RNA sequence: GACUAAUCGAACCAUCUAGUAGCUGGUUACCGCCGAAGUUUCCCUCAGGAUAGCAGUGUCGACCUUCAGUUUUAUGAGGUAA
RNA sequence: AUGGCCAGAAAGUGGUGUUGACGCAAUGUGAUUUCUGCCCAGUGCUCUGAAUGUCAAAGUGAAGAAAUUCAACCAAGCGCGGGUAAACGGCGGGAGUAACUAUGACUCUCUGUAGCCAAAUGGAUUA
RNA sequence: AGACCCUGUUGAGCUUGACUCUAGUUUGACAUUGUGAAAAGA
RNA sequence: GUCCUAAGGGGGGCUCAUGGAGAACAGAAAUCUCCAGUAGAACAAAAGGGUAAAAGUCCCCUUGAUUUUGAUUUUCAGUGUGAAUACAAACCAUGAAAGUGUGGCCUAUCGAUCCUUUAGUCCCUCGAAAUUUGAGGCUAGAGGUGCCAGAAAAGUUACCACAGGGAUGGCUUGUGGCGGCCAAGCGUUCAUAGCGACGUCGCUUUGAUCCUUCGAUGUCGGCUCUUCCUAUCAUACC
């Protein structure tokens, strides 16, 4: 068991289900259906935006060179970075298991 | 028991009483419990409404 | 969909039922749950068994389970 | 001893410290007898000091959702198939079919059952 | 695994509940005759479907050090190997290696006689298709013994590499080839292993008369060296694993010819004997 | 949860004590000059906050610069009618 | 009785007690009749039975120029290992065996129109 | 200005492996605590 | 900082890196042609024998982004038409076919103005002086919740009390819903589509059976007595 398992195991934290988990969501204001993550998904929704509202605030603590476009994609690596930490460290523990 | 133990999926099961007016239905379930749990009179229609008695943690009693 | 069911005999009541208000379906095997464990009430005058099913392309109407 | 404290009857049955807890938890209850007991006192609304609701009950929540159905290809299949020798088989079951007093049903087998039992009798027909 | 395809491959060499055939590796040493070479092609013949072949020589004692084999059968998946060797004292050696979790579970040597060994293509007959798994007849004394020996497991390893695929149902046309092998308990005893073609005839009779033809290879072997496996990998090699088709028999609980799911109730015998009724007015002289 | 001087799920008396309330009620002459407003922006919300905006008194500075919920010109969007 | 149950700030203090198991103190049930579904051993009750496994204060030994630091040792209780008021509680039976002790586990199958028996009665349908 | 509903930085009574304490009980050490012997050792 | 009808699967065709010889610019290095080329390229893994009419590279089709069923396996379920899961079967894609192949991979969370830790010799102070330990301040570093510490302050009051705040509507009535067809007409007549009253057609016992009553959260009454409406049971007329 990882760690995931075992504190849910111990939590009583329920497996989704598949219909839950589907990579499919109803936008309403667009009024269709989108994917939430993977190609054209929700997470990276406004990336291939036409306009997009910057706040005075956060583009003056932006760094010089990078963009808006990005952020997402670097809220992505960032989460899959932590999520391999974790799955690298599950791993190492099973192997010494 | 045997009904418990093939209906052991479940978390209890229900066991309600029926028939005639003055045949003993609360009688039976006086006598199951040990304790005068339910109404008992020799009069009919002393049980009006229904009634769960507990008998154990797995089986219920419906008056 | 869900309408509260009060229960207790003070004045303030408990209400932490619910009666689902639109027609069910229950499915074979049902046994309903105690009331002290029924937070969901499906009433039996509103379970339903068939339905008049159409098909687009025979242009027929049969009920069915 | 080691002592009543709630801190020390977690070191003494060993659960892996820093997990969340449900509020209320001790030796008699653990969080599913919680969440049982506290589905019956749910039930009542949160109210201001004007008696507007500002967060409802449970189960209900007032507010409309989207109520839509995806496109999806599993829609236009059939779910349940049976074969000829499959239905064969269960028209010789149900003739060889015998009561027994004894014997309890406890599940139902979902079978085509208009497919499978025999027809009525030709008078009655 | 990247891929799909080397998840695929991985996937494929995992382990399972219900096992993939078994695949034979038939390799040589540096030294190896030309009979133990056409005795190994025979072999390979036999099972084609299920085996690769290596072919450079290979310079590996495998009683004295198998690391080479235990990294050859990590590397191809193959869980048995006919290894070909040829020698002074031993002319023509077949040893027979069986693995378990990549690592040698046991290993059996066979020597062939040579003035004997008839190849295939020397029995001038009909030959069996490919991927045809053929039947097999086992006879003598010495494989019945009651302490496991060098026969029992050669007869171990001769079903395992003769198995073929494992089938529910069989065609009738399929019971067209056997393969015999025989042997007795005794100056050392010779076990032979022999193919045969059957012909069915007329006899009166619904059974038909089997007649034989034979089909070929023709060894005769003399039993060698001997490497039994460890008692604990014997146990988790002979762990058998349940099929999640095969349920698990409850107590009063059984499925009908409906499918319909059945639970038994028992009553007991009714003993009425120590009831005393009640004693009323009435039932008093 | 009855009684304990008409006082009891903690008697009566005096003091700390003018205890505390964000809640309720009330808050006392006249005239004149101005004079309002409800996500604008950020913060975990309800039992939330600041903050932008709108106002009044004084001043000071050359009350210096002039600017403007408007049109026109030209160029965009709307090339949409015609 | 060098005792229990209490009360008292304490006391060379008081009550039970001018008392001593047919007594004192604390409980549950509540006349009489009826009356103890079958079997245990999970929670609990109690066993000075072996351990130091947890192991404070004081004490012991070592290092430093000392402040200080590190080590064993470490009572009761807990823990471990036994018997139960078997109270709470869990437990559908009965047979075998290959396990061999707890937990087994793997199969088999289980459904008298007023009597008999008990020291007149068979009751709670209690005056 | 009753009752009922709702709100509170709400008050108060009661309960429990809720928190921090504590009466009581139990265990260890120190002083009260003196006098000799008979051994075992350093 | 950009780009993509995504990856994947199936089928078909072709052979690569390099060397030699040649071709205006083109000259070691652009593109094209031939010959030789066991892979010495590319794709994966870590061969001590991976892949050559392919496992490489280009075309065609699917792109449907995680299908259905299960009395079976494992786990769970106070929301038990079971859910997740494994396996099997069916489906699906491709191909002429043999067949091939998919129907996911993972993970507690919180702090970064946080936690832990190191160094300062030529940094400062310990306020009577000096030295050595030690402590504090300041500065500079290292790592990131395995070895970076920690993340456990519950209920009840029908025994009660206080300070306050409260207590859809010119609606309805006599004729069902869904689906198809016809349909006078409305539109349209460079598109012949779309609405459509009146209707119709399919689902919802030879006068039977009586052995199938299907859930109080929402509360009504009774007496006495007066009046009004008509949507008239009776009396009156047609
Ligand atoms: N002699 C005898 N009398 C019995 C027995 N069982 C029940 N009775 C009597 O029968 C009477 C009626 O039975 P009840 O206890 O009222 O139960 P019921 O049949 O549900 O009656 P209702 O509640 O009115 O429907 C009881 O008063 C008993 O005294 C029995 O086994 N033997
Ligand atoms: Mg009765
Ligand atoms: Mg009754």
């Amino acid at each position: 068991e990882t760690k995931w398992q075992a504190f849910a195991r111990r939590r009583g934290i329920k497996p989704k289900t598949r219909e839950q988990r589907r990579n499919l969501q109803y936008n309403p204001t667009t009024g269709q259906w989108e994917r939430k993550w993977g190609y054209k998904g929700a997470n990276k929704r406004g990336e291939t935006d036409p306009i997009i509202e910057v706040s005075a605030a956060k583009e003056a603590m932006r760094p010089e060179g990078t963009s808006v476009r990005g952020d997402k994609r670097r809220e992505i690596r960032a989460r899959v970075k932590k999520n391999q930490k974790q799955m690298l460290r599950n791993q190492r523990i099973a192997a010494e298991k | 028991r045997q009904f418990s133990v093939l209906h052991k999926d479940r978390k209890q099961i229900s066991v309600g009483l029926i028939g005639y007016p003055n045949v003993g239905k609360s009688s039976i379930i006086n006598a199951l419990r040990g304790k005068a749990v339910a109404k008992v009179a020799p009069i009919p229609g002393e049980t009006k409404v229904w009634q769960y008695v507990t008998l154990m943690k797995r089986i219920y009693l419906i008056d | 969909m869900f309408k509260v069911v009060k229960t207790g005999k003070k004045t303030h009541k408990k209400g932490w039922k619910r009666i689902v208000t639109k027609p069910t379906f229950v499915g074979p095997d049902f046994t309903r749950r105690p009331v002290k464990y029924e937070r969901f009430i499906r009433p039996m005058g509103l379970r339903y068994k068939k339905a008049n099913v159409t098909h687009p392309t025979l242009n027929v109407t049969v009920q069915l389970p | 001893g080691t002592g009543k404290k709630e801190k020390n009857r977690l070191l003494r049955e060993g659960r892996t410290p820093g997990d969340p807890h449900v509020k209320g938890e001790n030796f008699y209850r653990s969080a599913k007898k919680i969440k049982t007991l506290n589905i019956l006192k749910e039930g009542k609304p949160i109210r201001d000091s004007k008696g507007k609701i500002v967060k409802a009950a449970s189960f209900q929540s007032k507010e409309v959702p989207k109520a839509v159905i995806e496109p999806n290809r599993k829609w236009f299949t059939n779910t349940r198939v049976i074969s000829q020798d499959t239905l064969q088989s269960f028209r010789e079951a149900m003739a060889e079919k015998q009561k027994d007093p004894y014997t309890v049903l406890l599940k139902s087998n979902k079978l085509p059952m208009s497919l499978i039992r025999d027809g009525p009798k030709l008078e009655d027909g | 695994p990247r891929n799909a395809r080397s998840k695929r491959a991985l996937e494929k060499r995992a382990p399972k509940i219900v096992e993939n055939p078994k695949t034979c590796l038939f390799l040589r040493g540096t030294t190896c005759s030309q009979i133990t070479q056409d005795a190994m092609n025979d072999l390979y013949a036999m099972r084609q479907v299920h085996a690769k072949r290596f072919h450079k020589k290979n310079a590996i004692h495998p009683f004295e050090d198998a690391t080479s084999l235990c990294f050859f059968s990590e590397k191809n998946d193959c869980s048995l190997m006919v290894f070909g060797s040829s020698n002074k004292k031993r002319p023509h050696t077949l040893t027979f290696v069986r693995m378990f979790d990549y690592k040698v579970l046991d290993m059996l040597e066979f020597y062939l006689d040579p003035d004997t060994y008839r190849s295939i293509s020397q029995f001038k007959t009909s030959k069996i298709p490919i991927g045809m798994r053929p039947m097999m007849v086992f006879a003598g004394t010495a494989f019945e013994s009651p302490v496991p020996n060098a026969f029992t497991m050669a007869k171990s390893m001769l079903i395992d590499f003769f198995r073929g695929e494992p089938s529910d149902k069989i065609d009738v046309e399929g019971l067209r080839f056997v393969v015999v092998v025989t042997a007795d308990e005794p100056q050392k005893p010779i076990l032979r292993l022999r193919v045969y073609g059957i012909r069915t005839k007329r006899s009166g009779t619904r059974l038909p008369r089997v007649e034989v033809e034979e089909h070929g290879p023709r060894m005769d072997f003399r039993l060698g060296r001997m490497r039994e496996p460890d008692p604990a990998m014997l146990k988790e090699a002979m762990k058998k694993a349940k099929t999640p088709q095969e349920e698990r028999t409850k107590k009063n609980i059984s499925m009908d010819l409906l499918g319909d799911k059945i639970g038994r109730i028992h009553m007991g015998k009714t003993d009425l004997s120590k009831l005393q009724t009640r004693k009323m007015k009435g039932l008093k002289r």
